[PDB]
């Protein structure tokens, strides 16, 4: 009812001169140039278009004002701190067929919170230190408007990782509500040149990347390989106990393709997790007085 | 999920006297500060991963009731889930010990703690359904995977000094007193600040004295995360046999 919504009709043939009518101006106002606005009312109108040189040619379009529910619009949930995170938010109808939307959405005012998971007993005003978060939902600048990254989508915020960890985001409007779960996280190797003699073994070790994931966790891997397409002839490599693997030498490296190990860390693409977090480290080697 | 119970207060008939909720904001807005430095103890229990066994400060001498809250897997906690049998563990029965309440198969019991101060792990898991109840409702059994049912918490178990002191009176004479045992978050008072001046720094262990004039100062703490021992509603009660 405060936030009328707009659109716009085009058309295509005819003498190139139209005149442009509405069946119901209570619920939709046409201009001369085909923009639609909604006004007070909802419900079902027609806009009408007609040729000017001769009333015959003439076509028409079916408006309708109608909404029920508010999601957050899926993206990426695992994070690094000192990084952003976007998220969206979008419009359903249960009068709608799964898989459509509505055409735009403008209501950008969203009551966007962060939650606290402890917050349980305490109906006090009290000033809480924002220290214990990993997450802070980012001011809205005041800067030329924006387009939209998509025209169905509500409101964007990013949201700021402070701290490792994670903290649950919360949105409503007239009673719609919305809710997701967000994740603060880097990986790292112990080794950072690995140079032996012929034969000579290393062991290896990591820290940081993806915990798997919650819901489902036979969804995460490590990964361990070296960038030649031929490795068993020059370097074996194995996977140890937890976050530990080792090289073994088997022939010399040649010094003009320089040998690296990648170490991948993540979570497959699922139901429950559609843009997952799967960092990677390449680890130098080589195979050679006193 | 392990959590501690918070039992309601006996049910006082409800009075709409409006200057309780000034007096609940005033205790929110204090609970709002001490919630950025509280976050270690046992009141401070964050949502742990399956798993995620988190180390929580708690002080000895006393015993508390725990709760075994169970939810489904999209993490709706159960509308009444009193079919399942429940497992009370602890790593050392000396230092952490449940108690022998009538029903040691519950989603409720009672831990005794010791009166020293260390480390102990306490458990809770799932071990099934019970099979008397299914069988009188005529029901069959139907396996549970327990691996996924058991939840866990380590408790670390936990003075000014000088106690007494004789300042010469001079203003470059500044004595040191230090909170020994505590959250290491301190609040510090004295009797008469005509007889010394207190000084002290936000999250420090210790205050500075500086002698005004002759007399006794008294000095006195509390902690901001523990509080204080004067709890006068229970010493009225115990004053009659005492």
């Amino acid at each position: 009812p405060n936030h009328r919504q707009y659109s716009m009709i085009r058309p295509i043939g005819g003498s190139g001169e139209y005149n442009w009518y509405t069946n119901n101006s209570a619920i939709v106002t046409v201009d001369p140039t085909g923009a639609i606005t909604s006004q007070t009312s909802s419900g079902q109108t027609e806009v009408i278009v007609v040729d000017k040189k001769n009333p015959h040619n003439r076509d028409k379009v079916l408006v309708i004002v109608l909404p029920d529910e508010i999601i957050i619009t899926p993206s990426q949930v695992e994070v690094q701190v000192g990084q952003t995170l976007k998220l969206s938010t979008q419009l359903l109808s249960k009068q709608l067929s799964k898989g459509v939307h509505f055409d735009s959405c403008n209501l950008d005012d969203l009551e966007w919170r962060v939650d606290d998971s402890n917050a349980n007993n305490d109906n006090n005003g009290g000033g809480g230190s924002n220290q214990e978060r990993s997450f802070s939902l980012l001011p809205l600048q005041k800067t030329n408007t924006p387009k939209k990254e998509q025209p169905d989508l509500c409101s964007t915020r990013e949201f700021l990782a402070i701290k490792e960890g994670s903290n649950v985001i919360s949105v409503s409007y007239m009673g719609m509500r919305a809710k997701i779960l967000i994740f603060a996280y880097p990986l790292k190797s112990d080794q950072s040149e690995i140079l032996l003699t012929l034969g000579s073994t290393l062991n290896v070790f990591f820290s940081g990347g993806p915990e798997p994931w919650h819901l489902e966790r036979k969804s995460h891997f490590q990964s361990i390989v070296s960038n030649l397409t031929n490795e068993q002839n020059v370097l074996s490599i194995v996977p140890g106990n937890g976050n530990s693997f080792r090289v073994t030498c088997l022939t010399h490296t040649n010094p003009s393709k320089p040998i690296g190990i990648e170490l991948t860390i993540g979570n497959k693409v699922t139901t429950t997790n559609p843009y997952p977090a799967s960092p990677s480290i390449t680890i130098p080697y080589s195979c050679r007085s006193i | 999920q392990l959590q501690v119970a918070n039992l309601p207060k006996d049910h006082q008939i409800q009075d709409s006297s409006h200057h309780q909720q000034i007096q609940q904001q005033e205790q929110q807005q204090q609970q709002q500060q001490q919630q950025s430095t509280c976050q270690d103890t046992i009141f401070s229990i964050k949502k742990q991963k399956q798993g995620e066994i988190g180390t929580y400060k708690i002080r000895n001498d006393r015993d508390i009731p725990f709760i075994a809250q169970v939810f489904d897997d999209n993490g709706k906690p159960f509308t009444n889930y009193s079919s399942l049998v429940f497992d009370w563990k602890s790593s050392d029965q000396t230092q952490a010990k449940w108690l022998r309440d009538y029903n040691q198969n519950d989603h409720l019991s009672t831990l005794s703690l010791s009166k020293e101060q260390g480390k102990v792990i306490i458990t809770v898991s799932i071990l099934g359904y019970d099979q008397e109840l299914l069988r009188q409702n005529k029901i069959r059994s139907s396996d549970l995977d327990t691996s996924k049912l058991v939840s866990s918490l380590e408790l670390h178990l936990l003075v000014l000094f000088p106690d007494y002191y004789t300042m010469y009176l001079n203003d470059k004479n500044h004595l040191k007193i230090e909170a020994i045992g505590g959250s290491k978050n301190f609040a510090f008072t004295s009797n008469n600040s005509k007889i010394a001046s207190l000084s002290y720094q936000p999250n420090s262990d210790f205050v500075t004295v500086i002698p005004n004039q002759q007399g006794y100062l008294k000095v006195e703490v509390r902690d901001i995360c523990l509080g204080s021992d004067n709890n006068k509603d229970q010493q009225q009660q115990y004053q009659q046999k005492q």
